[PDB]
RNA sequence: CGAAAAUUUAACGGAUCUAAAUAAUAUACCGAAACCUUGUCCAUAUGUAACAUUAGUAAUAAUAUUAAUGUUAUUUGAUGGGGUAGCAGAACGUUGAGUGAAUCUUAGAUUUUUUUUUUAUAACUAAAUAUAGAUGAUAACUCAAGUGAGAAUGGU
RNA sequence: GUAUGUCAAAAGGGAAACAGCCCAGAACAAGAGUUAAGGUUCCAAAAUUAUUAUUAAGUGAAAUAAAGAAAGUUUUUAUA
RNA sequence: AUAAGCAGCUCAAGCAAUAAGAAAGCGAGAGCGUACCUUUUGCAUAAUGGGUCACCAAGUUAAUUUUAGAUGCGAGCGAAU
């Protein structure tokens, strides 16, 4: 595996030492800025997940603190951080009706939409110690 | 080699003969990529719609399952722990922890076969009045 | 007339830039097709006609990229943005002298 | 098909007749051709029907 | 949602900015060379910068519905910079709905009655959204003819140095260095 | 606007300038002191016990 | 400059602009219900597996399988998606009828409401009000129509 | 009449407002996603982004008023 | 009670439950949107019709002649004995 930069190996301990940390995870390419304890409501029904499953997020573009920010070129290396979530079931929206209609045409075509959304819970967001790497 | 033809523009206001040229190429909707051999019959087909497509010479043809994999984003997550799940076709599938790795699916016609704790299992646990934690653990 | 078709007589520097890039993009489609065939020792009659009597964007005069020939005009010239579907149609050569 | 029971049925309002004309207001005679003379009046009827011929019941050897 | 969970007090506070219509502005001037030719910000180029402040669009929390604008004190409006012959050839028109009652006045004749501050309020007014916040935002533009104004104590300061003063930048860098002495 | 998506674009605000200088061919850490009021959990160095090794020169002095 | 018209600046959309004008160029960004990505709905296919019903065929005293219909999942990571006149298919609802001498109802049937949930022209959960044992209500399938109204200077 | 297209029966972006023009064909949502026409000082999403000249008339800047006149100005080509 | 909305839709401050728990509703402010039908090449049109609400109100039946699907019999079918 490509070795981590020396400049990243000297400032990561300073980044992990600060009180709070945030990350921008990427689910299917879409970003979500989250913190440990947040509740992400994805705009789609994740297939093949039941309430209680534990996920391991591995695509994080930015892991930063107040003053320090770790930015990977395509993404941050998975070895530096550790993020995990837990599926809290799925939620739904109130049925919204769209009425497609034209002027001087009595026909009103209806479209009924009711989508489901998977709810996550970021239960772990920690920066690893890279002294060995 | 092959021609990588991608429909950049539409033909909503162009003559009907221009629609037959895009149909022979296979371009139905916008930003659709089709692969065709480098031959005069296809080269002359592109000179009629050279204001609507983008041509590129490629060594090999890309399959249908390979043209879509270059726009597929990384999932960004890995299911590391699953819970006890009932699959209608197969049966109950016990919880598995992929971090320590086991999809065992037990099917049957009795509760004991499924691998779950039944009322009988709860009565043998209630009759074990002698079991006790070790003093050091306590 | 009373129906207002508010079409300016001249183009803007933005329309002229995209017209330059649309002419230069059709030059790459004809060069790619002509180079891919040359490797196979083949030629198309339509590709040989184009390269013969049609210029490239770098060989065109500024007045040939933004204007066309209309005989009903004072100076026999008309903005190219007045041509139907001018954005998706090829137009680079005008009568000689005009 | 119940004609005239809303737009979404597909046979509402005009009820398959379109807008106006004889074929919506009233009825066109079946034999009418717009005014052009029919081919039976331009060529005439050919032959006669034999009312005295016998109606045999054909029977074969097979 | 964490990014916006916190104290928003100071993000919605009204800051009292200051600018002089006579001081050369290297950014809002069209003559960028030589150093001696840099002109002040023209009427419309100063008004476009002020309309952005009155809307609060310079903030990262801007919302068109919320009135997160700030105050702007414009001084030295008598020497308002203008190009060409606008001062004597630009006309302002007014109508009261009664035919015949069209009132016209040149920029120089409008600066003799209400000074150059009125010419600036008309420019900034037309650059603001035409809605129910246009009069509140335009009221936070306090334009004066000379250097005197009643807001010399309201102007935002950093370490006792008013912004735009000779040594305000150095006073700001000195306060942020001490801020880094913490976890 | 007509739809919620169109309202999101008209009300857009870009991220900070520092988050736009994305690196290339590797990962890096940049000093990004925000223009905001710090909380009370960022204890000043004067209030830290002598034993606490977290006491250290300013992050600016590490770059 | 030529260049004059009658409500008001009066065809820069406006503010305003000496470029934020004009001409010859270059790059970045924004930009639609277009396209892409992740999900969902509907339509039409192609195979497979499972669940249920109905009707057969075998096995069983020491359950398996066949066919049709309905349904969910899944394979090809299937294809397709504006619409007038008009054509076609599939369903819901209303009134009455058969199964019905059936089923349920003071342990609350029914109550023009409100409320809740479900891909939802419909039904459902609960609440409130009142008090019926059948001249009450009703699932499912089926039969027949005086069967669905913001539009006729319509009628009461 | 002819050729082609749109509207008619086509919503959406641009043309200030717009049946017919320039783009583009709306099954439903999500995204600082990617683009077309068109645009990027403010109203109003995006450049007060770069290079070289011209204009001083607000000419002009998204609907070119003409012939014509003239020590307005710039450049080129001759020429003293 | 500083304002020029076919009264809806998009974003949304705030108010709203004496109390553990529990926010339907109303909504300041910002933006988008010129009713419906009929008839027309084309209507926000200053073209047609309607004061509102409830009810009545329009491809049905008969005979005759056909087609499709399903199904009974089959060189016979149907009817009737
Ligand atoms: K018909
Ligand atoms: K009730
Ligand atoms: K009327
Ligand atoms: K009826
Ligand atoms: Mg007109
Ligand atoms: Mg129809
Ligand atoms: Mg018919
Ligand atoms: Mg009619
Ligand atoms: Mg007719
Ligand atoms: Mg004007
Ligand atoms: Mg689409
Ligand atoms: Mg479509
Ligand atoms: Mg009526
Ligand atoms: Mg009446
Ligand atoms: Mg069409
Ligand atoms: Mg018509
Ligand atoms: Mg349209
Ligand atoms: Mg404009
Ligand atoms: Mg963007
Ligand atoms: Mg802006
Ligand atoms: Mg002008
Ligand atoms: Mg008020
Ligand atoms: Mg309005
Ligand atoms: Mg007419
Ligand atoms: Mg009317
Ligand atoms: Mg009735
Ligand atoms: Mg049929």
């Amino acid at each position: 595996q490509p070795p981590i930069s020396q400049q990243v190996k000297e400032l990561l301990p300073v980044l992990a030492a600060q009180p709070g940390h945030y990350t921008t995870i990427h689910i299917h390419g879409k970003p979500y800025l989250v913190t440990e304890g947040d509740t992400v409501k994805l705009p789609f029904k994740m297939p093949g997940v039941a309430p209680g499953d534990v996920l391991r997020l591995n695509r994080a573009s930015v892991i930063g603190s107040r003053d320090l920010t770790l930015q990977g070129a395509p993404y941050v290396d998975e070895r530096l951080f550790e993020c995990r979530a837990i599926v809290m079931g799925t939620e739904s929206e109130p049925m919204r009706v769209m009425i497609k209609k034209k002027r001087r045409c009595r026909k009103k075509k209806h479209v009924f939409s009711k989508h489901k959304y998977t709810v996550l819970r970021i239960n772990q967001l920690k920066i690893n110690d890279v002294s060995s790497l | 080699s092959f021609f990588r033809i991608t429909l950049h523009r539409s033909a909503i206001g162009l003559p009907k003969r221009t629609h037959g040229v895009l149909a022979a190429l296979g371009l139905r909707r916008r930003n659709q990529t089709v692969f065709h051999p480098v031959e005069p019959q296809f080269a002359g087909m592109l000179m009629k719609v050279k204001e609507l497509v983008r041509v590129e010479e490629v060594p090999h043809r890309l399959t249908k399952r390979e043209l879509k994999d270059e726009r597929k984003p990384d999932a960004g997550f890995v299911v590391e722990k699953q819970v006890r799940r009932f699959i209608p076709g197969v049966g109950v599938q016990d919880e598995v922890d992929f971090s320590k790795v086991g999809a065992v699916v037990r099917d049957g016609k009795r509760a004991g076969d499924l691998g779950v704790r039944t009322r009988s299992d709860w009565e043998v646990i209630g009759k074990m009045k002698s079991v006790l934690p070790k003093v050091k653990a306590l | 007339g009373g129906l207002l078709w508010k079409i300016p007589w001249r183009m803007s520097k933005f329309q002229k830039l995209r017209q330059r890039r649309r002419l230069r993009a059709v030059d790459n489609v004809v060069a790619t097709i002509e180079n891919a065939l040359a490797k196979k020792g083949e030629t198309v009659k339509a590709v040989e006609r184009w390269r013969a009597e049609m210029p490239t964007e770098a060989e065109m005069l500024p007045k040939d990229k933004y204007t066309i020939f209309d005989r009903k005009e004072k100076r026999y010239r008309k903005g190219i943005h007045k041509l139907p579907k001018w954005t998706r149609v090829s137009q680079r050569v005008n009568p000689p002298g005009y | 098909i119940r004609k005239g029971r809303g737009p979404s049925s597909g046979y509402g309002k005009t009820a398959g007749r379109g807008t106006k004309g004889q074929k919506a207001h009233g009825h066109v005679k079946p034999w009418f051709q717009g005014g052009q003379t029919p081919l039976i009046v331009s060529h005439g009827r050919k032959g006669f029907v034999n009312q005295f011929a016998a109606d045999m019941s054909e029977l074969n050897l097979e | 949602m964490s990014q916006t969970v916190g104290a928003t007090r100071l993000a919605y506070s009204r800051v009292w900015h200051h600018i002089s219509a006579v001081t050369p502005h290297p950014t809002l001037s069209t003559i960028k060379a030589p150093s001696e030719a840099i002109t002040p910000p023209s009427l419309g180029r100063l008004a476009s910068r002020i309309a952005t402040i009155l809307m609060g669009k310079h903030k990262p929390i801007w919302d068109p519905s919320t009135d997160c604008g700030d105050y702007v004190v414009v001084t030295n409006c008598a020497g308002l910079y203008t190009t060409g012959h606008k001062k004597w050839r630009k006309t302002y028109y007014r109508h009261n709905t009664r035919p015949g009652s069209l009132q016209a006045i040149t920029m120089d004749a409008l600066m003799e009655k209400h000074g150059g501050a009125e010419v600036l309020r008309k420019a900034v007014s037309g650059m603001l959204p035409k809605n129910r916040l246009r009069d509140k935002r335009l009221a936070r533009l306090k334009a004066f003819e000379g250097d005197a104004h009643p807001y010399k104590e309201n102007l935002v300061r950093f370490g006792g140095k008013v912004v735009g003063a000779p040594g305000w930048e150095e006073a700001v860098k000195a306060i942020r260095e001490a801020d880094m002495e913490r976890l | 606007q007509s739809t919620a998506n169109r309202t999101k674009r008209m009300l857009n605000i870009p991220p900070h300038e520092s988050f736009l200088n994305v690196p290339v061919e590797g990962d890096r850490i940049i000093f990004n002191p925000p223009s905001s009021e710090a909380s009370v959990y960022h204890t000043p160095f004067k209030f830290l016990p002598r034993s606490d090794p977290r006491r250290r020169a300013n992050i600016y002095k590490l770059f």
